[PDB]
RNA sequence: AAACUCCAGUUGACACAAAAUAGACUACGAAAGUGGCUUUAACAUAUCUGAACACACAAUAGCUAAGACCCAAACUGGGAUUAGAUACCCCACUAUGCUUAGCCCUAAACCUCAACAGUUAAAUCAACAAAACUGCUCGCCAGAACACUACGAGCCACAGCUUAAAACUCAAAG
């Protein structure tokens, strides 16, 4: 099962052919790893 | 194995920032790497003033690069980053998603230690 | 030394892995793994070559093979780290523990004692 | 709004203005509270020396410099040289746990200067250089 | 040196009350441990002496934290004698 | 101390004796000196509370066994 | 425990190290 | 014999073991917003498990992540980032009073 | 006892009700105890599962007029 | 007091040195020892005990050679104190503390409490300390001092380490 799941993801890996295209896309999106927590153990992600 | 390259580039325009990213990713592939993703964390202000290549930086672009590579390719890639002027700071760490977290049951209370001293009348 | 293209011990057996992408076969090889995955394969080869029942790993024979793969690992680590006194003690103790295994094996089953000494290239020397 | 003990951040605009000036434009009063002396120096936002005073410059000598009287006397002399240049509000920056750590701050208040904030810049290394050996006295 | 200024260990004065601010600042440094750390860093404390003090400070905390737990547990019996005369 | 009054009354009603107060040292082992040489000690002691106010055995439990007096205890 | 038995060995060693330096 | 006798059984009324706020969650060195919740707003000093309320296994993860983010250029050392000053307070420490 | 598993769940689902215990009265039956009697009586019928048997017991009490306010 | 006064303070640039907080945690390692970040390699033994005829390690100090040098600092110098002060206090500076390649192989190297297995009852048990015992095995001790000594032998050790007595003396030592 792990091999099958991996065989699907490999298609999305960056390659020398699609390297330039992926770079531009990354410069347009943003990933946010910031999230706080309360006393009740509840995540609080920022509204941005 | 699977690594993660926390890259802090210099505050530059889009044309120059794209040339540095591509230049940096071509160096990984030349050393036997298999890039997987390129996440952008956005351009922010550095927590402190960083000095690199005779330049005092106050801002930089944060980028992540998840990839697969052999063990011998890490040390050769750490040298390349040092030479590149556009890169303020770059470090490689084992990807945190390749470390399974053992399930936790809860906090176990610890009772006070007993029988530390003889039960004699001092 | 197993080639880098060799698949991992776990993934070689699963079906359908014969016909997959080249990139997926390079991620499941020894090239993208650590040094401890190549040692799991070196041990597997010796068992088939030497031991009658590869599946049984608790037998005195297998323990010698498992320990002889560790000894070779320490010698490759000491060839680059000469001033590592910790791994130099684990080597000299492992060499003394293997000799104690070869003594008990030579006293019980001499037929296999010759097989292991030949397969692994070991020469039992009587202590002074 | 409410009151906060946290200073305003330059990146974020604030509504707290002292005599029509921002928190950043306020001059600074650097105090160095040592064990045997206490130096005071007032500067502007652009790091321009305005006034300098110390227990030694006020006439105190040797052990008499490590007191709260000499520190207060030095704070009054520094608040009288800076008040002639148009100084009213200041930002205090103390450095050291000497005797004149608080007494010097009083002499600045007794010279017509108002303290809006207090900052501690005492040098603590995260390890650093090995200090001298312990005394037997 | 490389960090922003006037953001660390900085306290603002309320209504020109410098005394109350200085007490607050000195209480933040004490609770964080800087005050005591600055006093021991005046002279070099050798490892053996620093290990003797940490063990002394840790055994004092235990004792002081268990005695106080018994005082608050027995403070309920500090009331008047209900059987006065027997 | 909560039951000191109740016990003292019972002893009076049944024509018996009671000692609910602080037990002075020698009431049993040194009785002849405290009371007199012709004093007569109890033949039976009944402990309604075998502990003192510090959660330790009453001294009479040990002093009674010294003087060979049988004890009844709760 | 006292160090009276350590003090006897302390002088013995000191006088011996001082005698070797002299001879 | 008799049916009213007790039985050899485990405590039914026993309550589940308590968990820290971060139990079952992943601590990453890039989540500076979470790591700043366990440092002093004034000195940047890391708090202890008697203030944070975390367990031993999770307090070690916060520490290793803070020390890694500080030297990588993600988090400041001497002070807490002012941007995260208005975040929920989970630490049991009161300075002003 | 076997009924302690029942009581632990009742107190968790509902908890002690407005009714206060009377420990002086030896022959006193609490709201929880009444729930146990019905729960056990329905067990004699033949139901072999706790979830259904537990749910059916509460309905019987509601029919008898008992007040069962769940924590939720 | 001496010293400094091409000193001091603010700001900026700026390490082959040392590693706040976390740590009220008690983990790793045979011990020594190990608490800044990252990566690579990596932490013996499917019964136990077992080498003072051997092998490999072993804090600090110290030796040899080549380097680095903020700070600290034996030695030394100066100031002061003192009846004197070859010390305690102040200042300055060196070997040394660091790196590299080798040697030296010592400690209150002490948690002064051996390894494996097992027990909590009986006489629990001189005292103190960190409660009292069983089985098995190795190592070690037999009055004090002479003695971490002499001689002999071995060792890259040459003012050294290890092993280690005797004569005379005491009726105590502990
Ligand atoms: S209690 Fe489960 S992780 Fe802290
Ligand atoms: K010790
Ligand atoms: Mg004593
Ligand atoms: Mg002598
Ligand atoms: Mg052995
Ligand atoms: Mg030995
Ligand atoms: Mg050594
Ligand atoms: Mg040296
Ligand atoms: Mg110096
Ligand atoms: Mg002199
Ligand atoms: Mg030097
Ligand atoms: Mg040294
Ligand atoms: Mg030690
Ligand atoms: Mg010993
Ligand atoms: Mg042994
Ligand atoms: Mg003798
Ligand atoms: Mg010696
Ligand atoms: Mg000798
Ligand atoms: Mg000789």
């Amino acid at each position: 099962r792990e091999v099958l799941q991996l065989q699907e993801e490999v298609k999305n890996f960056i390659t020398r052919e699609n390297l330039e295209a992926r770079v531009e896309a990354a410069l347009d999106s943003r990933k946010n790893y910031n999230w706080a927590i309360t006393r009740e153990g509840l995540v609080v992600r920022p509204q941005r | 194995p699977r690594y993660e390259l926390a890259l802090i580039l210099k505050a530059m325009q889009r044309p120059e920032t794209a040339a540095t990213l591509k230049r940096t990713i071509e160096a990984l592939m030349d050393r036997g790497a298999i890039v997987r993703d390129l996440e952008n964390l956005g351009e922010r202000a550095l927590p402190y003033r960083i000095s690199a290549h005779s330049q005092q930086h106050n801002r930089g672009g944060y980028f992540l690069v998840d990839f697969y590579a052999p063990t011998a390719a890490v040390e050769s890639m750490v040298e390349h980053l040092s030479r590149d002027i556009d890169v303020i700071r770059g470090n490689i760490v084992k990807h945190p998603l390749t470390q399974e977290l053992k399930e936790c049951e809860g906090i176990v209370p610890v009772p006070l230690a007993e029988k530390l001293y003889s039960t004699k009348k001092r | 030394d197993p080639p880098p293209s060799t698949l991992l011990k776990d993934y070689q057996n699963v079906p359908g892995i014969e016909k997959v992408d080249d990139v997926v076969k390079r991620l499941l090889s020894l090239e993208m793994a650590n040094k401890k995955e190549m040692l799991k394969i070196k041990q597997e080869q010796f068992m088939k070559k030497i031991v009658a029942n590869p599946e049984d790993t608790r037998s005195l024979e297998a323990r010698i093979i498992a320990l002889s793969v560790k000894i070779r690992s320490y010698e490759e680590h000491l060839e680059k780290h000469r001033k590592d006194k910790a791994h130099k003690r684990y080597l000299l103790m492992s060499i003394d523990q293997r000799k104690k295994m070869l003594k008990n094996l030579r006293n019980t089953n001499y037929d296999v004692f010759e097989k292991i000494c030949w397969g692994l290239g070991i020469e039992y020397t009587f202590p002074p | 709004t409410k009151f906060s003990i946290y200073p305003p951040i330059p990146g974020e605009e604030s509504s707290l203005r002292w005599a029509g000036k921002k928190f950043e434009e306020i001059p600074i009063a650097h105090i160095k509270a040592s064990h045997n002396n206490t130096q005071i120096q007032v500067v502007s936002a652009s790091n321009e020396p305005l006034a300098f005073a110390s227990c030694g410059t006020e006439g105190f000598r040797n052990a008499k410099k490590g007191t709260g009287i000499a520190a207060q006397t030095a704070g009054i002399a520094a608040a009288a040289r800076a008040k002639q240049k148009g100084v009213i509000h200041i930002r205090v920056v103390v450095k050291g746990l000497g005797p004149g750590r608080l007494s010097a701050m009083h002499g600045l208040i007794m010279g017509g200067l108002e303290v809006i904030s207090i900052t501690d810049n005492t040098p603590i290394p995260h390890x650093g250089c090995r200090p001298r050996k312990a005394r037997k006295l | 040196a490389k960090h922003l200024k006037f953001i660390a260990r900085t306290v603002m004065v309320q209504e020109g009350n410098v005394e109350s601010a200085y007490r607050t600042l000195n209480r933040i440094l004490t609770m964080d441990g800087l005050i005591e750390d600055i006093k021991h860093r005046r002279y070099y404390e050798k490892p053996c002496r620093r290990r003797q003090r940490e063990s002394y400070e840790r055994c004092r905390r235990i004792y002081n934290m268990e005695m106080a737990r018994k005082i608050n547990f027995l403070m309920r019996k500090n009331r008047a004698d209900p059987w006065q005369g027997c | 101390r909560q039951f000191s009054y109740l016990i003292e009354n019972m002893a009076r009603d049944c024509g018996e004796y009671a000692h609910t107060r602080y037990f002075r040292g020698g009431m049993l082992t040194n009785a002849r000196l405290l009371f007199g040489p012709t004093v007569r000690l109890p033949d039976l002691i009944i402990f309604l509370h075998t502990l003192n106010n510090i959660f330790e055995p009453h001294v009479a439990v040990r002093d009674a066994a010294k003087m060979n007096i049988p004890t009844v205890g709760i | 425990k006292n160090v009276l038995k350590i003090r006897r060995r302390k002088m013995n060693h000191h006088k011996y190290r001082k005698l070797v330096k002299k001879t | 014999s008799n049916e009213d006798l007790p039985i050899s059984m485990e405590n039914p009324y026993k309550e589940p073991l308590k968990k820290c706020i971060l139990c079952g969650k992943h601590v990453d060195y890039k989540n500076v917003q979470l790591l700043s919740q366990f440092v002093s707003p004034f000195t940047g000093c890391i708090y202890g498990r008697h203030i944070t309320g975390l367990c031993g296994k999770k307090q070690k993860e916060i520490t290793k992540a803070i020390k890694r983010a500080q030297i990588m250029g993600f988090m400041p050392v001497t002070y807490k980032d002012p941007a995260y000053l208005k975040d929920p307070k989970v630490c049991n420490i009161r300075y002003r009073e | 006892y076997h009924e302690d598993r029942i009581r632990a769940k009742f107190y968790s689902v509902y908890g002690s009700g407005q009714r206060a215990f009377d420990l002086f009265n030896p022959n006193f039956k609490s709201t929880c105890q009444r729930f146990v009697e019905k729960y056990t009586e329905l067990q004699k019928l033949g139901e072999t599962d706790e979830e259904k048997l537990f749910v059916e017991t509460g309905k019987a009490l509601l029919a008898e007029g008992v007040i069962l306010r769940r924590v939720g």
